[PDB]
C-alpha cells in the first residue's frame, strides 16, 4: 500500500478573473493520471485540498488560516490570481513552504529578494509592450495617454511600458488613476481631449468605466482604445445590476478597439511527455466540461494548470522519506528547491525552462471588434520582428485616425476672371500701338514734315507700347512660375516698369521744355544745351533715361528683390475636417523698399509737377507747328494726374487679391489708351482731310 | 470579577525604524487604564489589554496575528496598527471573525471606502480632511482660479480625486490639471504657458526639492503666486536634502529665496482652549502628567490621539453591555468563538454613536472617519510658524493676525485685468484738417463777396448771379460735411451719434445736388435762348423751380428710407491683446461703426441717377461746344470740372469703402477727396470771370 500526501489549492470561481471553471476539471484530469502510472511515483499518491476564493484577499486570508492549522500536513500551495499570489508568496516565508502559481502574471514577482520559495509557469506580462510599441510605429503616432486601476499588477506593467517607450521617441502626456470610481478620470480625459487611450483594469471595472465613457461621448470617429485580451468573449452582453446603461448603449460604445493577447498552446503536431498531442487534450477537456467552451472563463489557461502538476511530479520523482516533514525544518525545502530549479522538459505549452525573467513563449495575437464579433488581424514575433499582416481591419473612411495637425496654404487670386480680362485688354491695344507706329513710318508726311520731326513721336509710341506690355509679368505668381525663377519674374517686372514709363515721358517732356524755352527769352539761348539737329531732343532724352538706367542698375546689383512670405491669422473652420488652416501670401520684395521706392517716387513726382507747370504756362500760342504742343500738354496732364492718384495707393494695400493688381492694370491701360488716341487722332484727321 | 480582554499590535523593539512610535505612546495608555481602574465604570468586569509585535513586517505581522488567534483567550476588539501595509492586510479580513478595529496612526486615504472595510474606525484626521479646509481658505481671500500639480501614486491620487467632489457646487473652477511621475518640470512649463497663479500641490518629500528647484529657473516666485503644499514633513527637511553638493542646477541661497511663504496644511496635536474634560483634568494638566510621566523616552506626536481611544472603547463597552437584557447579556460573553454575528452587529451599531469632549475636542464620527481640527503653517525667515486654525464640527476658520504677511502689500490676484479700449483719431490731424477747411471757408467768403459786390458792374456776362450764389452756397454746405466726419465715441457719449450719421448723408447729398443743378441750369438757359427764335428773358425763376424740384425729389429719395429701414451702430472688436508700455493689464481694441444689414444696396440707385445727371451735363456741353460764343457762355470750364470731379469721386469712393481696419487713413483720404474737388470746381468757375472783370 502506498502512502498519500496532500497539496493545497485555491480556485477562483468568480470576481475579476473567473478561471477555476476551466481550471478545476483540468487538474482533475491530471491527478488521476499521475496516481495511476507506477513509473513516476512508485509508492505515493497525491491528493488535493481545494477552496473557492473569488480571489478576494479577505476570503483568501480566512481560508489560508483554515488550511495552515489543520491535521493533514501539506506540502505545496497553489494560489490563483495575482492579488492572492503575492500575499501567499510574501507570507509563506515563515512556514518554509513552496508556492507554485499557475495564473499570476505580475512583473513585480521576478524580484527574488522578497519571494524566495515562489515558482510559476505563467509568462510575464511585459510581453505586451514589444507588440503595442510596434503598433504605434506602423500608423505613426507620438502622443498617447493611459488610464489604470491602482493595483501593482498594472502599475508595474505601466512602469515597464513607459520605460520601453522612451527608446522610440514616443512620450506620455496625460496620466490618470482610480481606486473604485472612474467618473472623475473619464471627465478629465474628456476635458483634456486625448485621442489615443490605453486601458489597464480588470474585467468587472470595464463595464463600470464604459457605462461612464458612454455618457460623455468619448468615442466615435477620432478615438482609439487599446485593451487587454483575456476577457470573456461576450463581456458586454451580460446583465450587471451595478450600472445604468443598456446593451444597445454599450454595443455602440465598444465598437472599434484593439486587443492583444498571448498564445498558450503549441500549434504544431508533436508527441508530449504524456503520450498526447496538442489538440486531443483540448477535445478531451471540452468533453469533460458541461457548458459551452466559448463562454467558460479561463479556458486559455488550461494547459498551464495541466503542466503545473507534471513538473512537480517529475521533480519529486527526481528527489524520491516524505512522511516527517514539519513546518520548521529547512533542510528538506532547499533540497526540493534545488531539485525543482534544475528541471526542464516538454509538455503541452512547450518547453518548461522554469527559471528566468519570464518570456519562454514567443508569439502574440491581435484582434479587433467588428459588429459585435471578434476578428483576428495578424500575428507577431518578438525576436526576428516578424509581423504577418492580413488586411482585415475596417476603419471609418478606409483610413485610421491621427492626432491634431495643421496645414499650410498659400494665397492665389482670380486666376481666370480678373486676369484674362486684363490680358485681352492689353492685347487689344498692343497691336494698335504698333500699327499706328507703322502709319507714322510709311505715310508721306506733309503737315507732320511741317511739324516737328516724328522720330521723337516714334519714341513715344514705342514707350507706351512697351509700358502697356507689362501686365503679364505682374499677374503671374506661384500658381505657374513662382518656384525657382521668381527673381527673373521680378526682373521682367522692374525692367519693363523702368523702361516703358521713362521713354515716353521723356519724349514728351523735352518737347514741352523746348516749346516753353524758345519763345520769350533773350538772355542766353543761342546754341545752348544742345545743337539744332534732332540729336538735341535725342541727347536730352538719352540723359534723362540714362539717369533711370543708373537708378535701376544700382539697387538691382546692390540690393535685389528675391522673395518674401507673409503669414497672418489662421483657424478657418475647414469644413468639419479635423485640420487647421494656416494662410500665407508671398510677394517679391527686398529687405528694404520703403526708402528706395519713396525716394524714386518723389524724384519722379517733382519732375512730373514741373512738367505740368511748364505745360500749363503755355496754352494757345503756335507757329510753324501743327498740333503738337496742345496734344502733348493734354496727354501729360492726363498721365500726370492718373499716376499721382494711383501710385501711392498700391503701396498701402497689401491684400493684392483684387486691389493692387486692378488699380495698376486699370491705370496703365487707361493712360496708354488716352495717350495714344489723343496724340495720334489729328494726324489721321488731317491725312484723310 | 471576570475579565474581558482586547488585542493590540504595535512595534516594540529597537531594530526597526518605527519602534519608537510605540515607545512614544506606551506610557500614555499606561496612564489611561489606571484612570479606569480607580473608578471601574465596568463594575462587574475588568478591562485587560494584550500586546503583540509587528515590526513593520508582513510575514511577522501575519504570524503574530495567527498565533494570537490560535493561542490566546477570547478577544473582543483589536486596537492599534501603525504600519501602512499590515494595517490594511489585517483590516481587509475582519468580517470572517466578526471583530472591530480601532486605529490611531493609520492616515492613508484609501481606508475611507466603507464598501470593503466595514469594521474599521480611526481617531485621527486622514488626508481627506484637507479638502474642506482649503476651500474655506479661498472664501477668506476670494480666489477663483486654481491649478493642481500632483504626483502619480495611490495616496496622492485619492486626494486629487476627492478634491473635485469637494469643490463641486461652488463658483470655483479648476483651470489646469497636470501630473508627473519622475520629471516634475516638464509640466511646470505648461502651467507657466497657461498663466496660472494659485497652485495646489500633492507630492512627497523627495519631489519637493526638484519642484522648488525647477520653479526658480522659470521665475514662478515672488509676490505674484501662492503655493499650497502638504505639511507633514519632518523639521529641517531642506538642510539635509543634499549631503554633498549633488543637487545642482539650483543653489542654496537661490532656493531659500524661491520657497518663500508657502502654506502648509496639517492636523493639530492638542486643544488650545480649556474646560474640564471627561477625565477630570485640563489638557494642560494632562500634558504635564505625560511630560513628567515618561523617564527618558523622547516625545511623539501621537500620544494625545491614543489617550482618547481607550475611553472610546470603555464608553462603547459600557453603552453596549448595559442593554435591556441582563441574563443573556452577561451569559453570551464567554461563548464568543469569533462566529457570533449578532454580537458583532450589537457592538458595531453601538460603536457608531459616540459624543464627548476628550483631550482633542469633541470625538464625533462620520461614516467611520473622525471630525477633527486642521492647522496652518507658513515659511518665514527660514522657519515655519503656526498661523491659523480650522474647526470641523463648527465649520469655522480662525486666522491668527499679527503673524501672517505677504511679499507685497496686499493679497495677490488670480489673473490679470482685461481692459477694452477704443481707437481714436489723431488730434494733430484733426487740427490741421480743420484749419485747412476753415481757410477754404474764408476763401469762399471772399469769392461770394466778389460775386455780390460787382453784380451790376460793367456788364460782366449778365448771367447767373443767383445761380453762382447757389453754387457757392452748395460748396459752403459741403464743407460742413468734412467738418462733421471726424467724430469719436468719447466726444459724443452716445447722445447724438444715432442722428449725425444719418444727417451727414442729408447735408452732403443736398450740397451735391444743388451744386450740379445750379451748374447745369446756366448751360440749359444758354441752349434755350439760342433756339426757337428777337430774344429776351425766357425764365426769371423757372430754372430755379426745376433745380428745386430736382433737389426735392432726390431729398425725398433719402427721407422715404427712414420709416421702416434703419442704419445704426455695430461696434466691433479685434482680440489681439498686447501688453502696454511696461504694464501687465491686458488691453483689447474695439472700434465703432455706423452700418446696416443692406450695405451692398442703397448706393447703386443714387450713383446711377448722378451718372444720369452727368450725362445730361454732357449733352449740355455738346450743345454749347459747337457755338463758339463770347465770354458770356462757357463750354470748356464745365467739361474740365466734370472730368476732374468724376474720376476722383469714382476712385475715392472705392478706396474709402475698403480700408476699414485703419481708421487713421480713411479720414485723411476723404478729407483730401472733398477739399481738392471743391477747390478745383470753385477755381474753374469763378476766377475766369474775375480776371476779366478786373481787366475791364
Ligand atoms: C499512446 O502510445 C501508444 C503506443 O505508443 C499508442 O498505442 C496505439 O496502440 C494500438 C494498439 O497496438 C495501435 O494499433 C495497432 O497496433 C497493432 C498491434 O498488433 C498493429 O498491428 C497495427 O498496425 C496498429 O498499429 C496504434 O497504432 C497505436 N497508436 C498510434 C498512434 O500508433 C497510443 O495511440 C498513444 N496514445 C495516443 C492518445 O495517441
Ligand atoms: C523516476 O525516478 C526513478 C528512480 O527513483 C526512475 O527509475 C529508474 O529508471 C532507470 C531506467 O534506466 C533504472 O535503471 C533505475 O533502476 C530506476 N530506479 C529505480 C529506483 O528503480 C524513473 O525512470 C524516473 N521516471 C522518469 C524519469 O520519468
Ligand atoms: C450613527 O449614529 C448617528 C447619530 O445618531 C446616526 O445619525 C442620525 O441618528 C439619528 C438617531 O440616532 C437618526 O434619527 C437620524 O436619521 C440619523 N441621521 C441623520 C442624518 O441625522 C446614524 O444614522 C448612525 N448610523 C447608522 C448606520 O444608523
Ligand atoms: C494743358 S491744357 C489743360 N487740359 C486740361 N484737361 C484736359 C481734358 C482731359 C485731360 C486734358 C486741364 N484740366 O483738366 O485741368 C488743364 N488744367 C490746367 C488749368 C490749371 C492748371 C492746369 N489744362
Ligand atoms: C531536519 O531534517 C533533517 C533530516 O530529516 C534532520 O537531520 C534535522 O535534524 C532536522 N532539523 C530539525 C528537526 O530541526
Ligand atoms: C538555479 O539553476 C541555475 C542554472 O545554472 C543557476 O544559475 C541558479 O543559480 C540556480 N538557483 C539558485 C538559487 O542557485
Ligand atoms: C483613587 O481615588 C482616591 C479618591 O477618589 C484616591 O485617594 C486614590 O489615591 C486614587 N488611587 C489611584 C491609584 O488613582
Ligand atoms: C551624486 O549625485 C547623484 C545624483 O545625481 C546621487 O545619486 C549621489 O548619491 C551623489 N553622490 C554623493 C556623494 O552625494
Ligand atoms: C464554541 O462556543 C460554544 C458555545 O456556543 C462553546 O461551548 C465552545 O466551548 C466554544 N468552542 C471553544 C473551542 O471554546
Ligand atoms: C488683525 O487685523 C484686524 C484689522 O485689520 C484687527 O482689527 C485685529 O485686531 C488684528 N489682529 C490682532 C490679533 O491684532
Ligand atoms: C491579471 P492576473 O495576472 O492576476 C490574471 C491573468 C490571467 N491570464
Amino acid at each position: 500500500e502506498r502512502r498519500a500526501v496532500y497539496i493545497g489549492a485555491l480556485f477562483p470561481m468568480s470576481g475579476g478573473w473567473p478561471g477555476g471553471q476551466a481550471c478545476q476539471p483540468a487538474v482533475e484530469m491530471a491527478l488521476e493520471d499521475v496516481n495511476s502510472r507506477r513509473d513516476i511515483l512508485p509508492d505515493y499518491e497525491l491528493k488535493l485540498i481545494h477552496h473557492d476564493s473569488k480571489c478576494d484577499p479577505g476570503q483568501a486570508t480566512k481560508y489560508l488560516y483554515e488550511l495552515l492549522y489543520n491535521d493533514p500536513i501539506k506540502i505545496i500551495l497553489m494560489p490563483g490570481c495575482s492579488s492572492v499570489s503575492t500575499l501567499v508568496a510574501e507570507a509563506a516565508r515563515m512556514w518554509n513552504l513552496i508556492v507554485l502559481s499557475y495564473g499570476s502574471s505580475s512583473p513585480a514577482l521576478s524580484n527574488r529578494q522578497r519571494f524566495p520559495t515562489f515558482f510559476r509557469t505563467h509568462p510575464s506580462a511585459t510581453l505586451h509592450n514589444p507588440t503595442r510599441v510596434k503598433l504605434f510605429e506602423k500608423w505613426g503616432w507620438k502622443k498617447i495617454a493611459t488610464i489604470q486601476q491602482t493595483t501593482e499588477v498594472f502599475t508595474s506593467t505601466l512602469d515597464d511600458l513607459e520605460e520601453r517607450v522612451k527608446e522610440a521617441g514616443i512620450e506620455i502626456t496625460f496620466r490618470q488613476s482610480f481606486f473604485s470610481d472612474p467618473a472623475v478620470p473619464v471627465k478629465n480625459l474628456k476635458r483634456q481631449d486625448a485621442r489615443i487611450i490605453v486601458g489597464l483594469f480588470y474585467e468587472t471595472e470595464a463595464r463600470k468605466v464604459f457605462c461612464e465613457v458612454y455618457k460623455e461621448r468619448l468615442f466615435g470617429k477620432k478615438y482609439v482604445w487599446f485593451l487587454i485580451g483575456w476577457y470573456a468573449d461576450n463581456w458586454f452582453k451580460i446583465y450587471d445590476p451595478s450600472i445604468n446603461c443598456t446593451v444597445d448603449e454599450m454595443t455602440e460604445a465598444v465598437e472599434g478597439h484593439i486587443t492583444t493577447e498571448i498564445v498558450m498552446l503549441n500549434p504544431a503536431n508533436t508527441r508530449s511527455i504524456s503520450n498526447m498531442t496538442s489538440q486531443e487534450f483540448v477535445e478531451k477537456l471540452t468533453k469533460r466540461l458541461k457548458r459551452h467552451p466559448e463562454e467558460t472563463g479561463g479556458f486559455q489557461e488550461a494547459p498551464l494548470a495541466y503542466d503545473a502538476i507534471w513538473a512537480l511530479a517529475l521533480a519529486l520523482n527526481k528527489t524520491s522519506r516524505l512522511e516527517d516533514f514539519n513546518y520548521n525544518n529547512q533542510t528538506i525545502t532547499d533540497q526540493i528547491y534545488r531539485a525543482m530549479n534544475s528541471s526542464s522538459f516538454e509538455g503541452v505549452s512547450g518547453h518548461v525552462v522554469f527559471d528566468a525573467s519570464g518570456s519562454r513563449m514567443a508569439w502574440t495575437l491581435i484582434e479587433q471588434l467588428q459588429g459585435g464579433s471578434y476578428k483576428k488581424i495578424g500575428y507577431y514575433d518578438s525576436t526576428k520582428d516578424d509581423l504577418s499582416w492580413s488586411k482585415t481591419d475596417k476603419w471609418i473612411g478606409g483610413s485610421p485616425p491621427a492626432d491634431q495637425t495643421l496645414v499650410i496654404k498659400t494665397f492665389r487670386f482670380l486666376s481666370q476672371k480678373l486676369f484674362i480680362s486684363v490680358s485681352v485688354l492689353s492685347s487689344l491695344g498692343i497691336v494698335l500701338a504698333v500699327v499706328c507706329l507703322s502709319f507714322n513710318i510709311y505715310n508721306s508726311h506733309v503737315r507732320y514734315i511741317q511739324n516737328s520731326q516724328p522720330n521723337l513721336n516714334n519714341l513715344t509710341a514705342v514707350g507706351c507700347s512697351l509700358a502697356l506690355a507689362a501686365v503679364f509679368p505682374l499677374g503671374l505668381d506661384g500658381y505657374h512660375i513662382g518656384r525657382n525663377q521668381f527673381p527673373f519674374v521680378c526682373q521682367a517686372r522692374l525692367w519693363l516698369l523702368g523702361l516703358g514709363f521713362s521713354l515716353g515721358y521723356g519724349s514728351m517732356f523735352t518737347k514741352i521744355w523746348w516749346v516753353h524755352t524758345v519763345f520769350t527769352k533773350k538772355e542766353e539761348k543761342k546754341e545752348w544745351r544742345k545743337t539744332l539737329e534732332p540729336w538735341k531732343l535725342y541727347a536730352t532724352v538719352g540723359l534723362l533715361v540714362g539717369m533711370d538706367v543708373l537708378t535701376l542698375a544700382i539697387w538691382q546689383i546692390v540690393d535685389p528683390l528675391h522673395r518674401t512670405i507673409e503669414t497672418f491669422a489662421k483657424e478657418e473652420p475647414k469644413e468639419d475636417i479635423d485640420v487647421s488652416i494656416l494662410p500665407q501670401l508671398e510677394h517679391c520684395s527686398s529687405r528694404k523698399m520703403n526708402t528706395w521706392l519713396g525716394i524714386f517716387y518723389g524724384y519722379k513726382g517733382l519732375l512730373l509737377l514741373l512738367g505740368i507747370f511748364l505745360a500749363y504756362e503755355t496754352k494757345s500760342v503756335s507757329t510753324e507747328k501743327i498740333n503738337d504742343h496742345r496734344a502733348v500738354g493734354m496727354a501729360i496732364y492726363n498721365v500726370a494726374v492718373l499716376c499721382l492718384i494711383t501710385a501711392p495707393v498700391t503701396m498701402i494695400l497689401s491684400s493684392q487679391q483684387d486691389a493692387a493688381f486692378a488699380f495698376a492694370s486699370l491705370a496703365i491701360v487707361f493712360s496708354s489708351y488716352i495717350t495714344l488716341v489723343v496724340l495720334f487722332v489729328p494726324k489721321m484727321r488731317r491725312l484723310i482731310t | 470579577s471576570p475579565p474581558l480582554s482586547i488585542m493590540g499590535l504595535m512595534p516594540l523593539t529597537k531594530e526597526v525604524a518605527k519602534g519608537s512610535i510605540g515607545r512614544g505612546v506606551l506610557p500614555a495608555v499606561e496612564l489611561a487604564i489606571e484612570q479606569i481602574r480607580n473608578e471601574s465604570l465596568l463594575r462587574p468586569y475588568f478591562l485587560d489589554l494584550r500586546l503583540y509585535d509587528t515590526e513593520c513586517d508582513n510575514a511577522k505581522g501575519l504570524k503574530a496575528f495567527y498565533d494570537a488567534i490560535k493561542y490566546g483567550p477570547n478577544h473582543l476588539m483589536v486596537f492599534g496598527g501603525v504600519c501602512p501595509s499590515v494595517t490594511s492586510i489585517i483590516a481587509e479580513s475582519l468580517q470572517g471573525w466578526n471583530l472591530v478595529q480601532l486605529s490611531f496612526a493609520a492616515t492613508t486615504p484609501v481606508l475611507a471606502d466603507k464598501k470593503k472595510y466595514p469594521y474599521f474606525f480611526r481617531t485621527v484626521p486622514s488626508d481627506n480632511a484637507v479638502n474642506p479646509a482649503i476651500l474655506k481658505l479661498l472664501k477668506h481671500y476670494q480666489w477663483k482660479r486654481v491649478g493642481t500639480l500632483t504626483q502619480d501614486v495611490q495616496r496622492f491620487s485619492e486626494v486629487r480625486n476627492d478634491l473635485t467632489g469637494v469643490l463641486y457646487g461652488e463658483d470655483i473652477e479648476i483651470s489646469d490639471t497636470e501630473s508627473f511621475s519622475n520629471d516634475p518640470c516638464t509640466s511646470v512649463k505648461k502651467l507657466k504657458g497657461n498663466d496660472v497663479r494659485i497652485i495646489l500641490g500633492q507630492f512627497d518629500q523627495n519631489m519637493a526639492a526638484k519642484v522648488f528647484c525647477c520653479a526658480y529657473e522659470e521665475n514662478m516666485y515672488g509676490s505674484k503666486y501662492q503655493w499650497i503644499i502638504p505639511g507633514w514633513y519632518e523639521p529641517s527637511w531642506w538642510e539635509q536634502v543634499h549631503t554633498e553638493a549633488n543637487s545642482s542646477r539650483c543653489l542654496r541661497k537661490n532656493l531659500l529665496a524661491a520657497m518663500e511663504g508657502y502654506i502648509g496644511v496639517d492636523f493639530e496635536p492638542l486643544s488650545s482652549k480649556q474646560i474640564k474634560t471627561i477625565s477630570g483634568k485640563t489638557p494642560q494638566q494632562y500634558e504635564r502628567e505625560y511630560n513628567n510621566k515618561r523617564s527618558g523616552v523622547g516625545p511623539s506626536k501621537f500620544h494625545g490621539y491614543a489617550y482618547d481611544g481607550i475611553w472610546v472603547i470603555a464608553k462603547t463597552l459600557q453603552r453596549a453591555m448595559e442593554t435591556l437584557h441582563a441574563s443573556s447579556r452577561h451569559q453570551r460573553i464567554q461563548d464568543f468563538n469569533y462566529t457570533d454575528h449578532t454580537l458583532g452587529r450589537i457592538i458595531l451599531n453601538a460603536m457608531n454613536e459616540t459624543n464627548f469632549f476628550g483631550v482633542t475636542g469633541q470625538v464625533v464620527f462620520r461614516n467611520g472617519e473622525r471630525m477633527g481640527t486642521i492647522k496652518f503653517t507658513q515659511f518665514q525667515d527660514s522657519r515655519e510658524v503656526k498661523v491659523g486654525e480650522y474647526n470641523a464640527v463648527a465649520d469655522t476658520l480662525e486666522i491668527i493676525n499679527d503673524t501672517i504677511r505677504f511679499q507685497g502689500s496686499e493679497p495677490p490676484k488670480d489673473k490679470t485685468i482685461i481692459l477694452e479700449q477704443l481707437r481714436k483719431i489723431s488730434l494733430p490731424l484733426y487740427s490741421i484738417l480743420s484749419a485747412l477747411t476753415i481757410l477754404g471757408m474764408i476763401m469762399a467768403s471772399a469769392f461770394l463777396f466778389f460775386n455780390i459786390k460787382n453784380r451790376n458792374q460793367k456788364l460782366i456776362k449778365m448771367s447767373s448771379p443767383y445761380m453762382n450764389n447757389l453754387i457757392i452756397l452748395g460748396g459752403m454746405l459741403s464743407y460742413a460735411s468734412i467738418f462733421l466726419f471726424g467724430l469719436d465715441g468719447s466726444f459724443v457719449s452716445e447722445k447724438t451719434f444715432e442722428t449725425l450719421c444719418t444727417v451727414r448723408t442729408w447735408i452732403l447729398t443736398v450740397g451735391y445736388t444743388t451744386a450740379f443743378g445750379a451748374m447745369f441750369a446756366k448751360t440749359w438757359r444758354v441752349h434755350a435762348i439760342f433756339k426757337n427764335v428777337k430774344k429776351k428773358i425766357i425764365k426769371d425763376q423757372k430754372l430755379l423751380v426745376i433745380v428745386g424740384g430736382m433737389l426735392l425729389i432726390d431729398l425725398c429719395i433719402l427721407i422715404c428710407w427712414q420709416a421702416v429701414d434703419p442704419l445704426r451702430r455695430t461696434v466691433e472688436k479685434y482680440s489681439m491683446e498686447p501688453d502696454p508700455a511696461g504694464r501687465d493689464i491686458s488691453i483689447r481694441p474695439l472700434l465703432e461703426h455706423c452700418e446696416n444689414t443692406h450695405m451692398t444696396i442703397w448706393l447703386g440707385i443714387v450713383y446711377a441717377y448722378k451718372g444720369l445727371l452727368m450725362l445730361f451735363g454732357c449733352f449740355l456741353a455738346w450743345e454749347t461746344r459747337n457755338v463758339s460764343i463770347p465770354a458770356l457762355n462757357d463750354s470748356k470750364y464745365i467739361g474740365m470740372s466734370v472730368y476732374n470731379v468724376g474720376i476722383m469721386c469714382i476712385i475715392g469712393a472705392a478706396v474709402s469703402f475698403l480700408t476699414r481696419d485703419q481708421p487713421n487713413v480713411q479720414f485723411c483720404i476723404v478729407a483730401l477727396v472733398i477739399i481738392f474737388c471743391s477747390t478745383i470746381t470753385l477755381c474753374l468757375v469763378f476766377v475766369p470771370k474775375l480776371i476779366t472783370l478786373r481787366t475791364n
